């Protein structure tokens, strides 16, 4: 059971935004000019690391 | 003198008034949704209307309950000031259709529709923003309605349960389907019910409860549906439901 | 030592289908734009978003877009589309901007932190400049408080500042609102009428249906493909899904929080999403001493 | 990180740019009467740069 919520807690927060405007990647890809994303982008990844 | 009167009870919502939060399809699992709900076992106002307190406010949002067999509930009005200055909601249901309408169809503080044919009501509109049709919301039976705006969309879901041989309303789970979510962006500020009378004898009945800032824990099926649900704030209980997202609890000491 | 993916063989993008194409044409060339104080608001949806007719007018002054790529705007798929449409002098323009403070951000129009939508300002000088001079285009200076995002005021609220309304005679401290803009054609850039439409793009968890010109592909089964379903991009393979919506929703999620079916915007059967193949590589090997094969 | 006509039609910096910009008047001695019209600029192309 440990392991399970380990692994679930895990992918529950690759959905958190960490204060970024949005949670999925592709989306912002499609969204955003580079410059003014990458904050965001470092938002979610410090977030996930 | 009082042509217009209204009588006002209180009863017990018993645990209804859920919906679904967003058009999200989820099987076999619990979801945890933070929302304007209905508190469960909370006061309704029954309200009987036969032919002086018209204002009912809207606060966040609102739950109609319609119990009659009769059909004899049609429509509703929306507005902030309730006068010609600013623009309001307007909804007609008839045999053929549903007709939303946002327009300032100036009426009194007696609303009403003529019955047969009601084209004596209105001639035109003066304005009218936003308009649409559909097929009729209304077909014993309840019908649960929730009605809310939220960020500038209003929304309205439904539900209409074919109630057994009994009396009140029952201790079951009827989750509203959401009908329609219309872009208008009015301010809203309070809502009057227009009931149906014919050219005169005639009654209503309903029930209003007010929606408030809840979290709230959903039972989805293996089919997709709701089928319980559990008010995290309402007892002890159920805040140790909601810790633990488990309908069922273990013996033992949560924090 | 490495990680093996099965990269997409192809891309398919489903959008529903909708002839009619949005009055874009009309939010632009309305020979009327009204004016700041009472600026229109006409919603966009359930239409074809064209961008290239916002193109085809003139050389637009400033055409800057805040929470979308201006050349992704075809791409992109739009739930509502809210057209705030005025006329401001040329250098108050530049205060809707962020950073940037001015009177027609604060008492005529502000924007939110989180606007996703685009500013398209263009002159009209040559079209709504006359010697007489327009005085219809009036903006407010004077209000109670300061205005939230998307708030508009209008109402004549009662500005009692001193003691003694001045009662429609001139006096201290007693100044019209409104101030009518000076459209003289001789003043340079910065007094010129800017016609300027704030295209905000609403967009949220609901069916979109305005999306733009991009043909859809003909859907296809159990291949690693480039899913673009109502603005849901992914990879994975797509299966004929077992499972049952109700009529109302359209996509699905499990326990993880992750796109596991999507109904198909053209034909209404639900189609599973499963990761096309992803794993870990390892190398076997001897001792390089010993041999090289591996 | 600026945009606007002249950035994207006429000259275009990067984002990470370590530089300096010097920019002074000149109008009393590349301006005449008749007025210098080989200073021109594009605003007009079909991408940006
Ligand atoms: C129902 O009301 C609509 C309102 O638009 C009307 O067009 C329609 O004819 C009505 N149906 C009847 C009277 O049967
Ligand atoms: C309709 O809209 C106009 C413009 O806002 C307003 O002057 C009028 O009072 C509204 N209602 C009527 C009665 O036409
Ligand atoms: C949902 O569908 C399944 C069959 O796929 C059925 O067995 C089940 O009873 C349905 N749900 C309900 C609550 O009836
Ligand atoms: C602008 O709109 C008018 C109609 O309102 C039309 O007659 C005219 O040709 C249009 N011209 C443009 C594209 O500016
Ligand atoms: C257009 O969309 C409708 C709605 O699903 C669909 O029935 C019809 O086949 C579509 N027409 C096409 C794709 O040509």
């Amino acid at each position: 059971n440990h392991n399970a919520q380990a692994l679930n807690t895990l992918v529950k927060q690759l959905s958190s935004k960490f204060g970024a405007i949005s949670s999925v990647l592709n989306d912002i890809l499609s969204r955003l000019d580079p410059p003014e994303a990458e904050v965001q982008i470092d938002r979610l990844i410090t977030g996930r690391l | 003198v009082n042509l217009i009167t209204r009588t006002q009870s209180y009863t017990n919502s018993f645990t209804r008034g859920v919906y679904y939060p967003d058009k999200v399809f989820r099987s076999s699992v619990l979801h945890s949704t933070h929302d304007l709900f209905l508190p469960f076992f909370s006061n309704v106002t029954w309200f009987h209307a036969i032919h002086d307190n018209p204002a009912l406010p809207f606060n966040d949002g609102v739950y109609f309950a319609s119990t009659e067999k009769s059909n004899i509930i049609r429509g509703w009005i929306f507005g902030t000031t309730l006068d010609s200055k600013t623009q309001s909601l307007l909804i007609v249901n008839n045999a053929t259709n549903v007709v939303i309408k946002v327009c300032e169809f100036q009426f009194c503080n007696d609303p009403f529709l003529d019955v047969e044919s009601e084209l004596r009501v209105y001639s035109s509109a003066n304005n009218c923003t936003f308009e649409y049709v559909s097929q009729p919301f209304l077909m014993k039976n309840l019908r649960e309605f929730v009605f809310k705006n939220i960020d500038g969309y209003f929304k309205i879901y439904s539900k209409h349960t074919p109630i057994n041989l009994e009396r009140d309303l029952p201790q079951g789970f009827s989750a509203l389907e959401p009908l329609v979510d219309l872009p208008i962006g009015i301010n809203i500020t309070r809502f009057q019910t227009l009931l149906a009378l014919h050219r005169t004898a005639g009654a209503a009945a309903y029930y209003v409860g007010y929606l408030q800032p809840r979290t709230f824990l959903l039972k989805y099926n293996e089919n997709g549906t709701i089928t319980d649900a559990v008010d995290c704030a309402l007892d002890p209980l159920s805040e140790t439901k909601c810790t633990l997202k488990s309908f069922t609890v273990e013996k033992g000491i949560y924090q | 030592t490495s990680n093996f993916r099965v990269q997409p063989t192809e891309s398919i993008v489903r959008f529903p289908n909708i002839t009619n194409l949005c009055p874009f044409h009309e939010v632009f060339n309305a020979t009327t734009f009204a004016s700041v104080y009472a600026w229109n608001r006409k919603r966009i949806s359930n239409c074809v978003a064209d961008y290239s007719v916002i193109y085809n007018f003139a050389p637009f002054f400033a055409f800057k877009c805040y929470g979308v790529s201006p050349t992704k705007l075809n791409d992109l798929c739009f739930t509502n589309v809210y057209a705030d449409s005025f006329v401001i002098r040329g250098n108050e323009v530049s205060q809707i901007a962020p950073g940037q403070t001015g009177n027609i951000a604060d008492y005529n129009y502000k924007l939110p932190d989180d606007f996703t939508g685009c500013v398209i300002a263009w002159n009209s000088n040559k079209l709504d400049s006359k010697p007489s001079g327009n005085y219809n285009y009036r903006y407010r200076l004077l209000r109670k408080s300061k205005l939230k995002p998307f708030e508009r005021d209008i109402s004549t609220e009662i500005y009692q500042a001193g003691n003694k309304p001045c009662n429609g005679v001139a006096g201290p401290n007693c100044y019209s609102p409104l101030q009518s803009y000076g459209f003289r054609p001789t003043y340079g850039v910065g007094h010129q009428p800017y016609r300027v439409v704030v295209l905000s793009f609403e967009l949220l968890h609901a069916p979109a249906t305005v999306c733009g010109p991009k043909k859809s592909t003909n859907l296809v089964k159990n291949k690693c493909v480039n899913f673009n379903f109502n603005g849901l991009t992914g990879t994975g393979v797509l299966t004929e899904s077992n499972k049952k919506f109700l009529p109302f929703q359209q996509f699905g999620r499990d326990i993880a929080d992750t796109t596991d079916a999507v109904r198909d915007p053209q034909t209404l059967e639900i189609l599973d999403i499963t990761p096309c193949s992803f794993g870990g590589v390892s190398v076997i090997t001897p001792g390089t001493n010993t041999s090289n094969q591996v």
